[PDB]
């Protein structure tokens, strides 16, 4: 259940090229990989390219794995440290979730920032509040950083 | 009508409503027959989810329908 | 009630012919700094007759009176030194849900027998003297020392998306592409090794007729058989002094309450760490807010700490080691929130956003609505 289960997601992942969503595994190691993110055509995160790690717990599917941000970004939901707060990974996980499933929620949020979740409430507020200077930021942080 | 509603715990409720009843209808019976506040509640029908300002009709729902009770929001 | 049924079960265990002291006064001498060590050194060098004469502790180079408190604090710092994480003997359940459970690791030790003999002994001298250690288990460890089946509920407590993965299981059926069968991967010290639930386990994947006996391997496998030898060594060394017909008397939380007392979360240490955004101490609202939590009901600041934090059990050494779901995360205060609205709370983040009210009495009222809803031990 946690090597039989990795290798069949890993297989499944092989099969379907996502052409836009990607991951792989960090050398050798099957427990740790690595996630690459394109950005929202429809988005101010417009292409830009993001980085994730993916750690999967021994009792996966059990317990579920932890995703971390690398490239910063201007997000009332990823601080600095990359951390993310998706209900998908703490509340609304079963055992049938791939890892696709994490993948499509995060795009998901990079998409429509959800302000029900102010990781960082001064963002949140500003994008609430202020849509055009929140956007302009969003992107001078894109073209800033993703790029 | 009858509809069927399971929680999370899988226990089953049966609600007299009708199609045209309104979602604020069956919510309030829900409330006042468990006691959980309307909004709070949530119910998936056929990968609907249910919503204040709309009827049962709006959902499609029909005799003996089996609902889902779900929440909405945590930290 | 509860309470005088539990007043008079303690009266009538320690009122017991098996269980009452004797005259002689037995002497140890510890240094401070060094307490595990000294400890391990004398108390596992003793004898059953020795242990239940009367007890006097006084630490090295330390002589002052009121003997009580000082052996008081010796089992306290004892306490907090034999089940320290560090130590790897007992390890957290979850690190954002505190609770201390066998660690299986603890194999690494070429006797684990040696020193899980001594936390029994340790213990069984707790409970013989009326002296309280501090530190939380999980409810199933009780279950366990009082010999009672563990049925599937018991995980809820060990780990709570775990309980919930079991528990989805058991409701929806399985499909063939889920890759589970009698098999779980355990790493010990970087190796992971697999171990078969039943004979040849690895090579039968669950079906819906199978999932019920796959639960019950799983929840067999994950809190008894893992911790085996250890748990045999150190309920040898409990029952070395206190006979069983003795501790299964009780149920799994009036030994709880034997054990650490009636337990409580310091004020002052939660104000000294805490951290403020937005908030500093000068501001009205946060003096209030902890005048607020001093004069407060035991049951009532475990609510409030279970609504914030999203758990009720601190971690072993204070708020300090407060981790969140990424990394370590103290306590937050944030000045968010509309006047009319009710506090916030944020429990992955450890944030509690209370909006700035103009009196007190409305902040108190405001904060009990929102706490309401919340359940404490």
């Amino acid at each position: 259940m946690a090597l039989k289960r990795i290798n069949r997601e890993l297989a499944d992942l092989g099969k379907d090229p996502p052409s836009s969503s990607s991951a792989g595994p960090v050398g050798d190691d099957l427990f740790h990989w690595q996630a690459t993110i394109m950005g929202p055509a429809d988005s101010p995160y417009a292409g830009g390219v993001f980085f994730l790690s993916i750690h999967f717990p021994t009792d996966y599917p059990f317990k579920p794995p932890k995703v971390n941000f690398t490239t910063r970004i201007y997000h009332p939901n990823i601080n600095s440290n990359g951390s993310i707060c998706l209900d998908i990974l703490r509340d609304q996980w079963s055992p049938a979730l791939t890892i696709s499933k994490v993948l499509l929620s995060i795009s998901s949020l990079l998409t429509d920032p959800n302000p029900d979740d102010p990781l960082v409430p001064e963002i949140a507020h500003v994008y609430k509040t202020d849509r055009s200077r929140y956007e302009l930021s969003a992107r001078e942080w894109t073209r800033k950083y993703a790029i | 009508m009858q509809i069927f509603v399971k929680t999370l715990t899988g226990k089953t409720i049966t609600l007299e409503v009708e199609s045209s009843d309104t979602i604020d209808n069956v919510k309030s019976k829900i409330q006042d027959k468990e006691g959980i506040p309307p909004d709070q509640q949530r119910l998936i029908f056929a990968g609907k989810q249910l919503e204040d300002g709309r009827t049962l009709s709006d959902y499609n729902i029909q005799k003996e329908s089996t609902l889902h009770l779900v929440l909405r929001l945590r930290g | 009630s509860h309470m005088d049924e539990y007043q008079r079960k303690i009266a009538y265990m320690y009122d017991r012919p098996e269980m009452a002291v004797n005259d002689a006064q037995l002497q140890l001498k510890v240094s401070r700094a060094t307490t595990f060590e000294d400890a391990y050194d004398i108390i596992s060098k003793l004898s059953v007759s020795d242990m239940k004469k009367k007890l006097l502790i006084r630490f090295r180079n330390e002589d002052g009176l009121d003997y009580g408190g000082v052996s008081r604090e010796f089992f306290y710092i004892l306490s907090h030194a034999i089940f320290n994480p560090g130590y790897s003997l007992f390890e957290y359940a979850t690190d954002d849900n505190y609770g201390l459970q066998i660690s299986p690791l603890s194999s690494v030790n070429p006797d684990f027998r040696s020193y899980f003999r001594f936390v029994g002994r340790v213990m069984g001298l707790a409970i013989y003297h009326r002296r309280y250690l501090d530190v939380q288990f999980v409810l199933p460890f009780y279950k366990r020392i009082l010999q009672k089946p563990l049925c599937l509920e018991d995980v809820k407590d060990v780990d709570e998306v775990y309980y919930e993965s079991l528990k989805w299981i058991k409701n929806n059926d399985v499909d063939e592409s889920l890759c589970l069968n009698f098999s779980v991967e355990e790493n010990r010290f970087g190796e992971s090794v697999t171990v078969d639930l039943i004979p040849n386990g690895r090579n039968i994947a669950v079906n819906n007729q199978n999932k019920m006996n796959y639960l019950k391997a799983l929840t067999e496998h994950k809190l008894v058989t893992s911790t085996e030898e250890q748990f045999n060594a150190l309920k040898g060394g409990l029952n070395e002094l206190i006979p069983d017909s003795v501790l299964q008397i009780f149920n799994e939380n009036e030994l709880d309450t034997l054990l650490n007392g009636k337990r409580d979360i310091d004020v002052q240490d939660w104000k000294r760490f805490t951290d403020y955004r937005s908030y500093t101490e000068t501001d009205d609202i946060v003096i209030w807010f902890w005048e607020l939590l001093s004069e407060w009901s035991p049951e009532k600041k475990a609510k409030l700490l279970q609504f914030a934090t999203g758990t009720s059990r601190l971690p072993l050494s204070g708020f300090k080691d407060m981790h969140g779901s990424d990394g370590p995360r103290k306590f937050t205060i944030e000045k968010v929130g509309h006047i009319s609205q009710l506090p916030k709370a944020h429990t992955c983040f450890n944030r509690l956003d209370i909006p700035p009210y103009n009196s007190k009495e409305e902040l108190e009222q405001k904060l009990t609505i929102a706490i309401q809803e919340t359940a404490g031990f």
